[PDB]
């Protein structure tokens, strides 16, 4: 979100893509979760898609 | 020297109300 | 190696959160005084090596008391500029519901609505110590003086970054200044030393109030006298003979005779003898300053006892005749008190045991140098006696002296009462 927002010109899109093999990043612990999972939100409410 | 953990250690009277229907079978 | 550098900030925050959720003010008081405890153990045991140490509990302190702040100027960021940032920084959309809460907190205080927006979206343990929270907030406030935004916004995200929600609460309780605990600042001082708030007062300087009144035993009275310094003696006041048994609690007292002589204090060391007035003016060319120079510094250099090296004294300056063995009314002097005697400082004592050391200070001689003579009363014919007596004399009155009184410098009350004719 920070580098997004460095960006000065008109963005029409916002995309992030996320290239990984570990479909439980955290499983020991559940707030780290819950704080991605809000983030995700946050990020989705302002614009930005993920894939 | 140790650090800075191991300094700071972290009758009466009884009531009663009564409450009476009043309702046409009474 | 200051103490504030090894004390999490988190620490104090758990402490100001358990002070504020107590509801007993014996609660409060026993937290803060766990807390001072083990700070001052710390401290102790830091600097067991070090001779001069400036480090105190000013950094906590400042923190505690925002509204006593003098070195750090504004810092230019209020309810709404806090709230903005908050939301360009936290990259909260705009119309969200986190967002209208902070901008629309009915200009439940800010800092409560922050915890909460925080909460579920920051860390739960934070890493920022007492004195990196005191070298950004001093960054920022230098920044907001130079005009300049940036440095202020890096310096905001650090602390939001590097702190909890509890901690970001208190932060921003501290920047508004309006840091409420339920207890004020009088219990604060009482608890930090016993005499706090009246030097504050005498001085609006906390970092002074914080060193000076480190250790719990020494008062006021030992760092108010000082070796070669000139202090500002106390005087008594008037008061009626009608109610003079009320004074005191109807307890024994010591009643001496007024002399008409000039105030004035004086420090032995060896061979120096500094001289001063009440008004701190320096007369020590009037005697001299060594015993082979002046008229009544020689005399007394003998009457001082072997055992006594360093002392200092304090008392009334007259003239006296010993022709007719008279004092004239406006060289002899008069011993009535005594303020530092050795490395001890006798200003906690209280005046019996200053009159108690008196008699050991020097063999008593008449015409240059001796001790006021005095007695002991417990009765309001014993004060009628000897203000009579007095009268017949000429002296002007009579000082009425509680024992259990202590020496309290620049201060008007206390023991120390004149008895006039009115």
């Amino acid at each position: 979100a920070n580098l997004f927002s460095d960006v000065q010109f008109k963005m029409s899109h916002k995309r992030i893509m996320l290239f990984t093999n570990e479909d439980n990043p955290h499983g020991n612990d559940s707030a780290k979760a819950s704080r991605a999972r809000t983030k995700a939100g946050d990020l989705r409410d302002t614009g930005i898609f993920l894939d | 020297m140790s650090g800075w953990e191991s300094y700071y250690k972290t009758s009466g009277r009884d009531s009663l109300i009564f409450l009476v229907d009043a309702s046409k079978a009474m | 190696q200051t103490v504030a550098s090894h004390v999490p900030f988190a620490d104090l925050c758990s402490t100001l959160e358990r002070i504020q959720k107590s509801k007993g003010r014996a609660e409060k008081i026993r937290h803060f005084r766990e807390f001072l405890d083990s700070w001052r153990k710390f401290h102790d045991a830091l600097h067991k090596n070090h001779k001069d140490v400036t480090d105190s509990f000013y950094p906590a302190m400042r923190l505690i008391l925002p509204q006593l702040e003098r070195e750090r100027m504004a810092y230019g960021i209020k309810e709404t500029m806090l709230a903005k940032l908050y939301i360009e920084l936290l990259n909260l959309p705009r119309d969200g519901k986190d967002a209208l809460k902070l901008l629309n907190y009915r200009t439940g205080d800010f800092a409560m609505i922050a915890y909460f927006v925080l909460k579920p979206r920051c860390l739960q343990k934070g890493s920022l110590t007492i004195q990196q929270v005191n070298d950004l907030l001093d960054s920022i406030a230098s920044n907001n003086s130079a005009k300049r935004k940036d440095l202020i916004k890096k310096s905001l995200l650090q602390l939001i970054t590097q702190s909890s929600a509890l901690e970001q609460k208190w932060l921003i309780r501290m920047i508004i200044k309006d840091l409420k605990l339920g207890v004020s600042q009088q219990t604060i001082f009482s608890v930090f030393h016993n005499d706090a708030a009246e030097l504050h007062n005498v001085t609006t300087d906390l970092e002074k109030v914080c060193r000076q009144l480190h250790d719990p035993s020494v008062g006021l009275s030992d760092i108010s006298i000082t070796l070669f310094s000139a202090f500002k003696p106390m005087l008594a006041a008037i008061a009626d003979i009608e109610h003079i048994e009320k004074d005191m609690k109807h307890q024994s007292f010591y009643i001496e005779t007024k002399l008409d002589g000039e105030r004035m204090q004086m420090h032995k060391d060896g061979d120096v003898y500094k001289y001063f007035s009440r008004n701190g003016y320096n007369y020590t060319d009037q005697f001299g300053a060594s015993p082979t120079e002046g008229s009544l510094t020689p005399f007394i250099h003998n009457a001082f006892k072997a055992d006594i090296q360093i002392c200092i004294l304090d008392g009334e300056m007259m003239a006296y005749n010993p022709n007719t063995q008279t004092f004239m009314q406006k060289t002899c002097y008069c011993v009535f008190d005594v303020l530092m005697v050795n490395n001890k400082k006798l200003g906690h004592e209280t005046l019996r045991k200053r009159y108690e050391i008196l008699s050991s200070i020097f063999t008593p001689i008449p015409g240059r140098i001796e001790i006021v003579q005095k007695t002991q009363a417990h009765t309001k014919n014993e004060v009628i006696d000897a203000l009579n007596e007095a009268i017949d004399k000429r002296e002007e009155g009579i000082m009425v002296k509680q024992p259990l009184s202590i020496y309290k410098p620049d201060k008007r009350g206390e023991g120390w009462l004149k008895i006039k004719p009115e």
